[PDB]
RNA sequence: UCAGUCAAUCUACGCAGAGUGAAUCGGUCCCUAAGGAAACCCCGAAAGGGCUGCCGUCCGAUGGGUACACGAAAGUGACGA
RNA sequence: UAUUCCUCAAUGACCGAUAGCGUACAAGUACCGUGAGGGAAAGGUGAAAAGAACCCUAUGACGGGAGUGCAAUAGAGAACCU
RNA sequence: UCCAUGGAUCUCCGAUCGGGAAACCGUAUCCAAGCUCCGUGGCUAGUCUGCGCUCUUUGGACUUUGAAAACUUAGCGAACU
């Protein structure tokens, strides 16, 4: 029961340019204010410029954001790397001294053995 | 080194089947049946003769050894046994009342009488399957009629 | 050094393609020695 | 299993049990007797087995192993060839023009 | 469909009279626009009867029966019509009319 | 199944071997059209309707039984 | 086995199998530049060459565009260092 | 009367693998050049694959035996007659 | 299997419906006739008639000739030597 139109296809007969539309004739008819200087030029709000430089724009900002944070997740996952090996070297250096405190008295109490 | 210029015998008038003489080669003298006939090479294959040894490296699938196979012979070098005086002879070719080809034998010193046409010729070397497989419509199936031209039973949905 | 091939795709089908050679009469006669001689590229 | 429990299933051989056997193509004349109806479905049917057909040969050569009765292929494909041609046939044949272009558009219609 | 709702929640219980009436507009506004959803959409007012618990009677079969019919669905007409005893409709002349315009 | 083409015919321009701009197609059959803005709008009534019957209760297989029948 | 400045177990190397998922990215599509070509017309032993307009067509991005179709004496799009 | 993009049949004190067509072999290919264009090389195990099971030594048999075959330096994988 | 004859199917470029980086893209041509089905409108309402499309048949409207070695007949016409 849907009534609404389905999208219809453009004619592909050519079409007059708005240069030939003009009537010849040397003048043209331009708007004009009583008071104040002829326009050259009358943009109004439909006048939209540069959107395809806006969107370049854009996507270069879009990619020097992206870019930033793939290299900051690198360097701290780095550096999360290097704090874990701090802590393990850390823990490595009581290892290694009570291991030297039992290998020490094994060997000196060998020798004491050898005294007995 | 298949160096000869040979053509193919296009109608054979050696078959599977027939009793034959080798009258050339090695096995010289020695009559047999036909186990094989290879048209590609013009050759056949005698049962129990012309036998050669093949060293055969076994695989996981099949078994080493030294094997003793037959090899073929030039169909030049068999003739058909002449059925009556137990001959080689040449082979001639006969109308019948009907007008079907049938061989008889030919040459100086032949019966002519006629060469049979071997009986394991009707044989199906792949036999057809006793059990119908899953995805095999039945006989009885096949043949169920549901389209007639005269009075429109089967037509399309037009 | 910088050579004398620097390759260009568009540039190529513009010079040698297949309708850059029947646009004119030479390049007609180029297609037809072509495959008169039996080569299998006739265009480049 | 014996039955394909979804749609993903039925490119799947669930009737390969014992070597299984499988039977001949349907010739032109078999086909002649059957309706348009019952020709169609025979139509789908045999698609289907194609698809299982080469679903499997695909499968198994991408692990190189060998596709076991490659005859099958053929046969389904001769069978749908005849299929097409029993029904151009009784197009050719209907003495309505209307009709006989109809049929022609549906059996060739891709 | 609205004004159905609406006497549904009003008090009023709709009747097989106003189902074969909708099942009618339904089957021609899909063989307007489009007559491949024709299928589903028989179902859900079907399946909308047989909730609902509103028998069919002989105009629901001859509404199928024609609106299949003129979309040159003959095969289903006519199976619809062999099962037309296991509802326990009879058909009627209109019924054998469409059926026998069809074949 | 392989097959033996010319080695010349790897010249003809491909899409996947061409600048960004260059497009081919595979003779795809059309959809609907393109718009003038860089879209494309879909038209069902070029779409394809398949009518498939259904298969539930069929008795015909793909292969006729070869067993021995009747001489 | 070849290749790799190797006696290589490795590999951009040989065999085999696999892998690239888009309404929005890039194209296609619409629009035109430089330029190219038809038509009409002009010129020329032939082949061809010119002309793109006073009413005029089709291509051609390195640029302008992103949720119908048709029309226009409305604005514009629209710009340097 | 002229000619051969072609067909059929036949002939040669014509050539016989650096010869004869550029091509006896998947050649106007490979390869070279932006392009027009230029343009190769490469025939032969044995009658028949019977193409050498098995053993020994090497990482690995193409080796040494064994066996096949008239013959195995007749043992090759676009190549093995002399 | 194979043969003879007759059929069904029969992608694309070259190429001719338009565009084009050959093998791709876009394409229901247009208009008269007479016929089943289809849908909607209108009468005093029964074998009642009047408007349409889609596709089918027969025509007629636009326009598509078209390749090819040598021989032939013509136009223009060297230089080395
Ligand atoms: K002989
Ligand atoms: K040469
Ligand atoms: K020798
Ligand atoms: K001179
Ligand atoms: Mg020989
Ligand atoms: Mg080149
Ligand atoms: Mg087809
Ligand atoms: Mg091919
Ligand atoms: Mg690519
Ligand atoms: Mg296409
Ligand atoms: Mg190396
Ligand atoms: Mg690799
Ligand atoms: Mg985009
Ligand atoms: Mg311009
Ligand atoms: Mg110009
Ligand atoms: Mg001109
Ligand atoms: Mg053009
Ligand atoms: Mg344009
Ligand atoms: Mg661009
Ligand atoms: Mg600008
Ligand atoms: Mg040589
Ligand atoms: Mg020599
Ligand atoms: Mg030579
Ligand atoms: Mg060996
Ligand atoms: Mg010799
Ligand atoms: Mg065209």
């Amino acid at each position: 029961t849907d009534t609404r139109l389905p999208k219809r296809r453009p004619m592909a007969h050519p079409k007059k340019k708005r240069f030939k539309l003009k009537p010849p004739g040397p003048y043209a008819y331009v708007q004009y204010t009583p008071g104040e200087p002829i326009a050259s030029n009358n943009p109004n709000k439909g006048s939209v410029k540069r959107r395809n430089a806006k969107k370049r724009i854009g996507q270069r900002r879009a990619f020097i954001l992206s870019e930033k944070k793939k290299r900051q997740g690198l360097v701290q996952e780095a550096k999360r790397k290097k704090r874990i090996k701090e802590v393990e070297r850390k823990m490595a250096k009581v290892a290694r001294e009570r291991a030297w405190e039992e290998r020490l008295a094994e060997l000196q109490r060998l020798e004491e053995e050898k005294k007995k | 080194g298949w160096k000869a210029a040979e053509k193919l015998i296009r109608h054979w008038k050696i078959l599977r089947g027939d009793n034959v003489m080798i009258i050339r080669g090695k096995d010289k003298g020695e009559t047999g049946t036909v186990k094989r006939v290879i048209r590609s090479q013009n050759r056949v294959i005698v049962e129990g003769k012309n036998l050669i040894k093949k060293h055969i490296k076994g695989g996981p699938d099949h078994e080493g050894g030294i094997f003793t196979v037959e090899a073929p012979l030039h169909a030049s070098n068999v003739q058909v046994v002449d059925p009556v005086t137990g001959r080689p002879c040449k082979v001639g070719v006969k109308y019948l009342e009907d007008g079907t080809k049938v061989r008889v034998a030919r040459g100086t010193g032949t019966s002519g009488s006629i060469i049979p046409r071997p009986e394991i010729l009707k044989i199906r070397t792949t036999p057809r399957p006793t059990t119908a497989g899953p995805k095999d419509t039945p006989m009885e199936f096949v043949w169920e009629q549901t389209y007639d031209a005269k009075t429109g039973k089967g037509m399309p949905d037009l | 050094p910088k050579r004398t091939f620097q390759p260009s795709t568009i540039r190529r089908k513009r010079n040698h393609g297949f309708f850059a050679r029947k646009a004119t009469k030479g390049g007609r006669r180029v297609i037809a020695r072509r495959i008169a001689k039996g080569r299998h590229r006739v265009t480049a | 299993v014996k039955i394909a429990k979804n749609p993903l299933e039925e490119f799947f051989e669930f009737d390969r049990s014992k070597p299984v056997v499988y039977g001949r193509g349907w010739k032109a004349s078999e086909l002649r007797l059957k309706s348009w109806d019952d020709l169609q479905k025979l139509w789908y049917v045999l698609l289907k087995e194609k698809n299982m057909l080469m679903t499997q040969r695909q499968m198994l050569q991408a692990q190189n192993m060998m596709f076991p009765n490659p005859e099958r292929i053929p046969k389904v494909r001769r069978s749908m060839c005849r299929i097409k041609h029993v029904l151009t046939e009784r197009a050719i044949e209907e003495p309505d023009p209307r009709r006989s272009a109809e049929m022609k558009r549906m059996v060739n219609g891709m | 469909t609205r004004f159905a709702g609406e006497m549904a929640r009003g008090g009023f219980e709709i009747g097989t009279l106003a189902y074969n009436v909708i099942l009618d507009c339904v089957c021609k506004l899909c063989r307007k626009k489009d007559p491949f959803r024709l299928q589903s959409e028989v179902e859900k007012v079907l399946l909308e009867m047989e909730t609902r618990g509103v028998p069919r009677n002989t105009k629901t079969f001859n509404v199928l029966i024609n609106n299949l019919s003129k979309i040159r669905r003959t095969e289903e007409a006519m199976e619809l019509f062999g099962r037309m005893s296991e509802w326990g409709c009879q058909p009627d002349a209109e019924t054998y009319l469409v059926l026998i315009r069809s074949l | 199944s392989f097959r033996r083409k010319r080695a010349s015919s790897l010249d003809i321009l491909s899409p996947k071997r061409a600048p960004r701009d260059f497009y081919k197609g595979k003779n795809c059959k059309p959809t609907g059209f393109h718009t003038k803005k860089g879209g494309y709008v879909v038209q069902p009534d070029k779409l394809p309707n398949y009518v498939i019957p259904d298969l539930t209760g069929f008795k015909l297989k793909p292969y006729v039984s070869q067993c021995p029948i009747e001489v």
